[PDB]
């Protein structure tokens, strides 16, 4: 558990570690707003 | 004259009661006040040549005196075998579950 | 004998398609045309499938 | 005229009628010192006691095996990961009862086959080829060093590496399973995704190519003399081919591109053996294939079976079955 | 017999693959 | 829930590929 | 068939005294036994010692009884050996042996109610298969 | 001074008993009121002989030389027993406990290999009357048991075993049985062996003894199967006397 | 010339832009360092032994003296919050650096700053840039260094009473020990360097390496390629990516082996038990629990004459028996004092075994590292009940993956990169065809 004062984002926390992935996809958005260029 | 000498044991009482010579350990587990202790003692001090010769084993209490005459309708004495208590195999007969 | 005719039953399937094969195809048994066109193989030219009386 | 020079010249020259190359100067010596130990120990090795427990298995012809039954049998379980080379035993009987040879061969070999991977990189380059047929050797051997050496390492024993012979390999695949629940594994489903779809797309595409050779011939000679050696034209016809396997599924689902088609023959498989190796090389750690036993459980807690559940009934039987004499305590937890 | 009868085969086997590789058609372009 | 903030989290990517597209910009 | 209040009954001591537990303390004491217990005891059975198991009927042979709710509080926090002659407290968890077993640690008397009560409802519903190891898979 | 466990593993020095100086060849005095265990007994075997089979009648066969295929695993050791004093002055040495066997294989000539357990177990050897001290001349002589090689639970190739198995050759379902008969049903043997200990160096002060073994058993008969061989074993021993 | 799924190629020559993708791509890793450990530290439990737990980072912080005490308890969770937080807000800074010089910044550098910029082929500029990280990576050695020995110390699994923070004073310096280890042989009782057993050692060896990556450094700043080295090598950036994969692929494969036999920096009071440890402490279980019943656990013969508890290794050491005959290598706190100088001493175990080794052995053989791939715990024959896959497990089966990937990667980038520097990796030539110009075989 995360110090008390912080307990508040508990939630925010259980999801940033997938943040990373997020960027793998991002690519492939971006690349189809260009037509895989 | 080719025999499985454990099958005849099954012949025996050692079919039908506690063999206090012949027995692996865990079976005293199946009547109350005996395991580990008792089943430990009577184990180690084996052979006896009548059932009631376990009450004559030093150190024992007169409660567990008491728990052993309770019990000796549930054991016997046959001849020790020896491929029956070789290899520790009273104390651990490699059946587990 | 059951072993024996069912497994021999189960080849001569394959003699009935390889014979089959032969007999429909015999036309092109030793390869196809070398003046087959790209229109009568790609899609459009013809309304029916490889009838060259449909062409649009 | 200089010597070295002359040396590199022949080890790397292209005339030669067999290509040697800097990893050949490797290659040759382990696989002809592997092959040899092997061939002899098939033949006539006596019996060797794989398991440790002085219960040695007979895996060679002159002593009662077939082709079939034979192997050369993986090193005493007593030595585990310990190096035994001939000059650690006290004699070569010790080193034959104790599986010596195992080890000579498999360590021998994947020296030389990682050569052969090489050897492929070399003369690719000396022929001015492009350089990744190799890649497509790697999943072949990073599946044997999976189960000649990676599971052994994790298991901790060379004797739980893949016996060299048909039925011992049978016995490893069984014991596999007991063990870590191959089936249930998703590697091994890519493994046999990659096998089955590489056989498929064999025949595919020999048979569409086949489909559309073109007249060449007459019918009382082979159509395979209608291609010369070295000619420059094709010898089908890609866009009847494409029109057939186009119209037989639809016209998005077939290529046109030869480039991308044999691309997509080198990738599949290549990639689907790729994970079963992974696979093997994974579950050595004991990370092992999906677990439903009584996953399915009714509103009073009992268990409803699935084939799951049943598939777990016959793993029980090799589990205890196997090495049948090896286990003093109850969890075999290697 | 049966040993020798596998050995056999395998021998032969061996003695081909010399003879599909030095003794092979050779290759001829056009 | 902890589906509100990876919804905020998912859009911010998309997002900026949407803003730069419509005020045609170096994509 | 269903988690009726018959199957959740269970002895509470010696005296043949019954609680009826709730379908919430059964699963609340299925997941602490999970958490606090089922390394060793998955199944019912003793990885550890597999001769003694979680079967009703062995329970009610050991000396203290543990056929019952109070037994198996009682035993919770202070095990002995199955004919009641030693303390086992150091190398069996026990609240007794909370410093060595941090897991019993934060563990309440309604927890070890649970724990007691799944151990013994559980063989009325899974029979044979409670403490009888592979065989029964 | 003496060696730890990271100066020993893996040099095979861990099989190999304890040995006195050659400066050794004092006296150990017995005192008949006092009691004394051995609280350590090492045997190191150095030559293992089997008896061939002359195949004839008057010859009565030899006992000749075979290599070891197991290993620096053989030496009996840690074993520990009353130390006796008898009516007539012999020392009678009872073992209690030890790690007192060892299985071994050795493969005589032509590729036959032949497995023992190596053991003292249950071991009662005793000196000649009137000892008082143990000295560079006395001989312990004793018997021993020497159960079954394998065990109750061990299961053969097709699954038959004593205590577990199979009692038939289940791969032949409607073979005449009583050719197998031999190899279906699995007996456990129980033979004795004879060993003569000499004792050739004596530690006076510390009550340490060492000295050379012969040992005389059967080897293994692999449940019944097959007639055991005979076999004589050769090797130094080393023994720590306590006052018990 | 590259299509878009070969699209980082595009950047081999855009110094600026390569810059920002190196940068951008340095804040993923450090965000997902700092998030993970949040994410573990929001979850974790200290009633519950770490490797319960799913806990791969929370380890590595506790292993260097931080958050624990004496046994491995921990008794602030404040230190990894702190490591967390930092990384975290670290990522940001180096995200802001990546997209500034992937997006914003000049995409060439070499016009900008000659000191910045780069050509591939220049030997002299590219030794430099290697002798900086050089340098960089000798100095971070060194904060481990001082660490263990001027600030706080680092977990020591070997230190008497459990275990414990200690810090370290003597580090090893003999040579002969520290690079006695790169000498050692691979195969088992040898270990290569995975056998390293003290803190002491780790320490020392890493004053080492912390001088000779300086040395190495200086030394590549000062100096250019000699000819030898200038004829044996490619010299473009993908030829130095191809290398740069081997090495990686080389370290996977031993940071596997590491974190599977090695309980020295990757404590099993963390990371829990290795194979060879659970397995060690499954016959030590039943050695006790036997010989508590009064079984003579060194005279006891199992089913194939070999001892039931106890037996010889092939040098004679004195070695658990069963399957386990197989781990007799393994060394554990736990463990080591039973043994004595011929291996584990018979009358230690009748007389000296402690509860908290019952207790150890217990533990570590009902969390043995076999698990199925859905975190059900055990053999694969088990029933569901235990969630438990090892750490051990999933940091070994992870980078056994990736340290395969590389090795293909290596692979494919050197086999191209020779190909594109003699010119022929986009084809063969028609009008030379170097085969057509040989003669034939046969
Ligand atoms: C550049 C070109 C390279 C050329 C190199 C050619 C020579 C080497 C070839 C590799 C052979 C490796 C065999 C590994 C054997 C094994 O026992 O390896 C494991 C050893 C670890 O050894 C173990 O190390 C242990 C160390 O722990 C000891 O000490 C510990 C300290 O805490 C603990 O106390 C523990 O309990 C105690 O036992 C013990 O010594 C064990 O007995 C011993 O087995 O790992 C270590 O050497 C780490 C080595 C990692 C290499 C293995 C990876 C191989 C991957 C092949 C990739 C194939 C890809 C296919 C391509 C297509
Ligand atoms: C061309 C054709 C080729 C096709 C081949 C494709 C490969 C097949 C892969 C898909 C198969 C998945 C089926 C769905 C599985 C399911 O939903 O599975 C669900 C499982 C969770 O299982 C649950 O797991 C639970 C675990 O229990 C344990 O834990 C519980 C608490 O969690 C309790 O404590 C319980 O007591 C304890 O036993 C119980 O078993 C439940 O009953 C069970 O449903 O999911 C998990 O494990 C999730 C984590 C594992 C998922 C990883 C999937 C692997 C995909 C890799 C594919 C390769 C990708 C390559 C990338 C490039
Ligand atoms: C330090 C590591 C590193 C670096 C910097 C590069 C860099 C490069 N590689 Mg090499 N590569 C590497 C490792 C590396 N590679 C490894 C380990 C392998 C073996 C697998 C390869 C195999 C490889 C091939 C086969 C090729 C390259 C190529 C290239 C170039 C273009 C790459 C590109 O645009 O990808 C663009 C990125 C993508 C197309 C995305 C790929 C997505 C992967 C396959 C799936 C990952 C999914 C993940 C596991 C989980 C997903 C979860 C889900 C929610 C999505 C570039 C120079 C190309 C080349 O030769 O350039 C000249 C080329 O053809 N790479
Ligand atoms: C670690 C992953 C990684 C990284 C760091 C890069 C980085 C880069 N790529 Mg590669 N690429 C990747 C993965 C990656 N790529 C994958 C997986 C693919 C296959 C789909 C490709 C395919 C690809 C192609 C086809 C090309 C590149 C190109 C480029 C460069 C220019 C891109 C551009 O102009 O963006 C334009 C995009 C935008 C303006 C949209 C917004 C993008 C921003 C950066 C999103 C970041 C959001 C973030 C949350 C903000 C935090 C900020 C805060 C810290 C202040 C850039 C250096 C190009 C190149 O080399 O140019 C010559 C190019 O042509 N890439
Ligand atoms: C690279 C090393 C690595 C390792 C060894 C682990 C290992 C672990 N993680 Mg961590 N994780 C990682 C990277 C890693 N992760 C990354 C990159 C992320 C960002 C998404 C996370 C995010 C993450 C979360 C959010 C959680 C874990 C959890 C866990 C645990 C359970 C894993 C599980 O069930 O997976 C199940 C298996 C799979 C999903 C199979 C993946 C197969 C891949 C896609 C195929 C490979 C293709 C090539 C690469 C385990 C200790 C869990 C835990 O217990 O936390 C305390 C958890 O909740 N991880
Ligand atoms: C290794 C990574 C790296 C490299 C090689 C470069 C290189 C460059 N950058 Mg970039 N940059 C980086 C990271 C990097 N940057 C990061 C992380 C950020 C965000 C903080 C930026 C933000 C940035 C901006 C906004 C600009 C540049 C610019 C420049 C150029 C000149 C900078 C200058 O004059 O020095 C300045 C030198 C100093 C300030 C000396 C102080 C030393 C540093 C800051 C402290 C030491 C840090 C330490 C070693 C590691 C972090 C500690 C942590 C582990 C706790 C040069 C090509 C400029 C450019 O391209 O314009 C055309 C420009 O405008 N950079
Ligand atoms: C990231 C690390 C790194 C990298 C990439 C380089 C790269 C380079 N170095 Mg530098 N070097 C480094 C670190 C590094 N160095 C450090 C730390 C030092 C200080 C000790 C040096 C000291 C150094 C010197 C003194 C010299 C170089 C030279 C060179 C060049 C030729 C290297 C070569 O051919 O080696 C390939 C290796 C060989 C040809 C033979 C050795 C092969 C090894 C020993 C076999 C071991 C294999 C085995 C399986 C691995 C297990 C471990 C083993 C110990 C048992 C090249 C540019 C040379 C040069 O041109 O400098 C100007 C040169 O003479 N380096
Ligand atoms: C291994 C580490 C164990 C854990 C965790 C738990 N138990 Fe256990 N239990 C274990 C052993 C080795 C034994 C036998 C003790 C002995 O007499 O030698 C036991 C015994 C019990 C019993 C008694 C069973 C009987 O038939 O009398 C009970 C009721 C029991 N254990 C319960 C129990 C509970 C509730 C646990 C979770 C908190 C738990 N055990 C953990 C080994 C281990
Ligand atoms: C730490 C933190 C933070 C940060 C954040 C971030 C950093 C984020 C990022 C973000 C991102 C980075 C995102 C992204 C996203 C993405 C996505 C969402 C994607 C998706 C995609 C898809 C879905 C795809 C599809 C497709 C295509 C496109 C094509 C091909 C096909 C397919 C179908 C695949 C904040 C501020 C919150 C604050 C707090 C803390
Ligand atoms: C270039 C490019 C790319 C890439 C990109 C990248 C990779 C980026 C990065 C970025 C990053 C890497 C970012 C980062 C960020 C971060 C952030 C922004 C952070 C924040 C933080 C915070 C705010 C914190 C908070 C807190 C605290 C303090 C305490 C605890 C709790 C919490 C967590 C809440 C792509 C491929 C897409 C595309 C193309 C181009
Ligand atoms: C820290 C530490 C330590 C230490 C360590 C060290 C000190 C290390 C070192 C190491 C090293 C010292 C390494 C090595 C490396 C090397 C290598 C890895 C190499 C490679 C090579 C190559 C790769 C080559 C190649 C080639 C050839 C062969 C021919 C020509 C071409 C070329 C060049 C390519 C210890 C353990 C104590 C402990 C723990 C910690
Ligand atoms: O060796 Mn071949 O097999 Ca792998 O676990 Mn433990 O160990 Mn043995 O038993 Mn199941
Ligand atoms: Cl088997
Ligand atoms: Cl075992
Ligand atoms: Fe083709």
């Amino acid at each position: 558990k995360l110090p008390e004062a912080y307990a508040i984002f508990d939630p925010l926390v259980d999801v940033l570690p997938v943040i990373p992935v997020l960027f793998l996809a991002l690519a492939f958005v971006w690349q189809a707003a260009v037509g895989f260029r | 004259e080719l025999v499985n000498v454990v099958d005849e044991k099954l012949g025996t009482a050692y079919g039908e009661k506690i063999d206090l010579n012949n027995t692996n350990i865990a079976a005293f587990i199946q009547y109350r006040g005996l395991y580990p202790t008792l089943a430990k003692l009577i184990v180690k001090n084996a052979p006896y040549e009548s059932v009631e010769d376990v009450l004559n084993i030093p150190g024992l209490t007169e409660r567990q005196k008491q728990i052993l005459r309770e019990n000796l309708e549930h054991f016997t004495v046959t001849e020790v075998e020896t491929a029956l208590v070789e290899g520790g195999d009273r104390y651990n007969n490699g059946l587990y579950k | 004998f059951t072993f024996a005719h069912a497994v021999f039953a189960l080849l001569f399937f394959f003699g009935h398609i390889w014979h089959g094969a032969r007999t429909l195809f015999r036309d092109v048994f030793s390869g196809i045309d070398p003046e087959l066109s790209p229109e009568q193989v790609e899609w459009g030219f013809y309304q029916k499938v490889g009838d060259v009386t449909t062409r649009r | 005229a200089n010597l070295w020079e002359r040396f590199c010249n022949w080890v790397t020259s292209t005339d030669n009628r067999l290509y040697v190359g800097w990893f050949g100067v490797i290659m040759i010596p382990t696989l002809l010192a592997a092959t040899i130990c092997f061939v002899i120990a098939f033949i006539a090795a006596p019996p060797v006691d794989i398991d440790g427990i002085r219960e040695p298995v007979s895996g060679s012809l002159l002593y009662g095996n077939n082709i079939i039954t034979g192997a050369v049998v993986p090193s005493s379980n007593a030595i585990g990961l310990h190096f035994y080379p001939i000059w650690e035993a006290a004699s070569l009987d010790e080193w034959l009862y104790n599986g010596g040879p195992y080890q000579l061969i498999i360590f021998h070999f994947l020296l030389g086959a990682s050569c052969y991977m090489g050897r492929q990189w070399e003369l690719s380059y000396r022929l001015g080829m492009r350089p990744w047929i190799c890649v497509a050797y790697s999943a072949p051997l990073a599946s044997a060093f999976a189960v000649f050496l990676i599971y052994p390492i994790g298991q901790g024993s060379f004797s739980d590496g893949m016996p060299l012979g048909i039925s011992g390999t049978f016995n490893f695949m069984i014991v596999f399973q007991a063990e870590h629940n191959i089936l249930m594994h998703p590697f091994h489903q890519l493994g046999v995704a990659g096998v089955f779809g590489g056989a498929l797309f064999c025949a595919m595409h020999g048979s569409l190519v086949t489909s559309s050779l073109i007249r060449e011939t007459t019918e009382t000679e082979s159509a395979n003399y209608g291609y010369k050696f070295g000619q420059e034209e094709e010898t089908y016809n890609i866009v009847a081919a494409h029109g057939y396997f186009g119209r037989l599924i639809f016209q998005y689902a077939s290529f046109n591109n030869s480039r991308s088609l044999h691309f997509f023959l080198a990738a599949w498989p290549v990639v689907g053996v790729w994970f079963t190796a992974l696979g093997i090389s994974t579950m050595a750690f004991n990370l092992n294939g999906f677990n439903f036993n009584h996953s399915v459980i009714d509103a009073k807690g009992n268990v409803i079976n699935t084939w799951a559940d049943i598939i777990n009934r016959a793993n029980l039987g090799m589990e205890v079955m196997h090495e049948r004499n090896a286990h003093n305590f109850p969890l075999d937890l290697a | 017999m049966e040993t020798i009868t596998y050995v056999f085969i395998f021998a032969c086997i061996i003695a081909l693959f010399f003879f599909a590789i030095f003794f092979r058609e050779p290759p001829r372009i056009t | 829930a902890q589906l509100t903030m990876i919804a905020m989290i998912g859009i911010a990517g998309p997002m900026i590929i949407f803003l730069l597209a419509v005020r045609r910009g170096n994509l | 068939a269903e988690l009726t209040p018959e199957v959740l009954t269970v002895p509470l001591n010696s005296e043949g005294k019954t609680i009826t537990l709730t379908e919430k303390q059964y699963l609340e004491g299925k997941r602490l036994f999970q958490y606090a217990c089922a390394s060793c005891h998955v199944g019912g059975i003793t990885k550890t010692n597999p001769s003694l198991d979680l079967r009703t009927e062995t329970l009610a042979l050991a000396t203290p009884p543990r056929d019952n709710i109070e037994g198996l509080v009682d035993y919770m926090k202070n095990p002995t050996t199955y004919d009641g002659e030693q303390e086992i407290a150091e190398v069996h968890p026990s609240l007794r042996s909370a410093d060595i077993f941090p897991k019993m640690r934060n563990l309440t008397e309604k927890d070890l109610v649970a724990i007691a009560g799944h151990i013994l409802v559980e063989p009325k519903i899974l029979g044979d298969k409670w403490g009888g190891g592979k065989v029964y898979y | 001074q003496t060696l730890t466990y990271d100066d020993i593993v893996g040099t095979g020095l861990a099989n190999k008993c304890p040995t006195l100086d050659d400066t050794a060849r004092g006296a150990y005095p017995i005192d008949s009121s006092q009691t004394y265990r051995i609280a350590r007994l090492c045997l190191q075997p150095t030559t293992f002989l089997v008896k061939e089979e002359p195949k004839n009648k008057r010859q009565e066969a030899e006992f000749v030389p075979t290599k070891l295929v197991t290993r620096e695993t053989t030496s009996l050791d840690q074993i520990q027993g009353e130390l006796k004093v008898n009516s007539d002055g012999s020392l009678t040495f009872v073992e209690e406990d030890g790690i007192d066997f060892q299985p071994v294989t050795v493969q005589m000539a032509g590729g036959e290999r032949i497995p023992l357990l190596f053991t003292v177990k249950n071991l009662v050897a005793s000196t000649q009357p009137n000892v008082t001290s143990i000295t560079t001349s006395t001989d312990f002589k004793g018997e021993f048991n020497v159960p079954s090689y394998r065990t109750a639970n061990f299961l053969d190739p097709k699954g038959r075993g004593l205590a577990s198995g199979y009692d038939s050759a289940i791969a032949l379902p409607q073979a005449k049985e009583e050719e197998l008969a031999r190899a279906n049903v699995k007996r456990f043997s129980l033979t004795k062996g004879q060993i003569s200990l000499n004792v050739a160096k004596v530690d006076g002060r510390t009550g340490e003894i060492a000295g050379t073994f012969e040992s005389e058993q059967l080897s293994d008969d692999d449940m019944g199967a097959h007639e055991p061989h005979e076999v004589k074993i050769q090797g130094v021993f080393y023994a720590s006397i306590e006052p018990a | 010339g590259f299509a878009w799924w070969a699209g980082n190629a595009r950047l081999i020559n855009l110094s600026g832009k390569l810059l920002g993708a190196h940068v951008a791509h340095a804040g993923l890793i450090v965000f997902w360092a700092g998030a993970m450990t949040l994410f573990e530290l929001a979850h974790f439990i200290p009633e519950k032994p770490m490797y319960e737990q799913g806990l791969i980072l929370i380890p590595h912080i506790a292993t260097l003296g931080w958050g624990v005490g004496p046994g491995g308890e921990v008794v602030d969770t404040f230190p990894f919050f702190v490591v967390g937080v930092v990384h975290l807000i670290s990522s940001a800074v180096l995200g802001f650096g990546g997209v500034y010089h992937a997006i914003r910044g000049p995409e060439t550098l070499e016009e900008y700053s000659s000191f910045f910029g780069y050509d591939w082929k220049d030997k002299n500029k590219m030794t430099t840039i290697l002798g900086f990280h050089l340098i960089v990576l000798g100095i971070g050695a060194l904060l481990l260094v001082a660490k263990a020995m001027f600030f706080g110390g680092l977990y020591d699994t070997w230190a008497p009473g459990g275990g414990d923070v200690r810090v370290i004073t003597n580090p090893t310096l003999d040579p002969r020990v520290i690079f006695g280890y790169l000498l050692k042989s691979p195969f088992g009782g040898e270990g290569w360097i995975v056998s390293v057993n003290n803190l002491e050692d780790v320490v020392g060896g890493h004053i080492w390496i912390g001088l000779i990556c300086i040395a190495g450094g200086i030394w590549h700043i000062l100096t250019t390629p000699f000819g030898w080295a200038r004829r044996a090598f490619i010299w473009s950036g993908e030829a130095y990516l191809s290398y740069s994969l081997g090495a990686l692929s080389m370290m996977g494969f031993i940071a596997t082996c590491f974190v599977w036999f090695n309980n020295t920096v990757y404590p099993s009071e963390f990371y829990g038990p290795t194979g060879p440890e659970a397995s060690q402490a499954q016959a030590m279980t039943f050695l006790i629990r036997d010989q508590k019943l009064g079984a003579n656990v060194g005279s006891a013969q199992g089913p194939t004459g070999l001892g039931k508890y106890l037996m010889r290794s092939p040098t004679g050491e004195i070695i658990f028996g069963g399957e386990t005959m197989r781990f007799w290598d393994f060394r554990g706190p736990w463990l080591e004092p039973l043994r004595g100088p011929n291996g584990l001493d018979l009358n230690k175990i009748k007389n000296d075994i402690q509860p908290w080794q019952e207790r150890r052995a217990a533990e570590y053989m009902t969390h043995a590292p076999l698990g199925s791939l859905n975190s059900v715990g055990g053999v694969a024959t088990e029933i569901n009940s235990v969630n438990f896959v090892s750490p051990r497990s999933w940091l070994a089966t992870s980078h056994f993956v990736l340290a395969f990937f590389f090795l293909v990667g290596h692979l494919w980038h050197a086999g191209r990169a020779r190909a594109a520097a003699a010119g022929f990796e986009k084809g063969i030539d028609r009008e030379s065809e170097p085969v057509l110009s040989m003669p034939s075989l046969d």
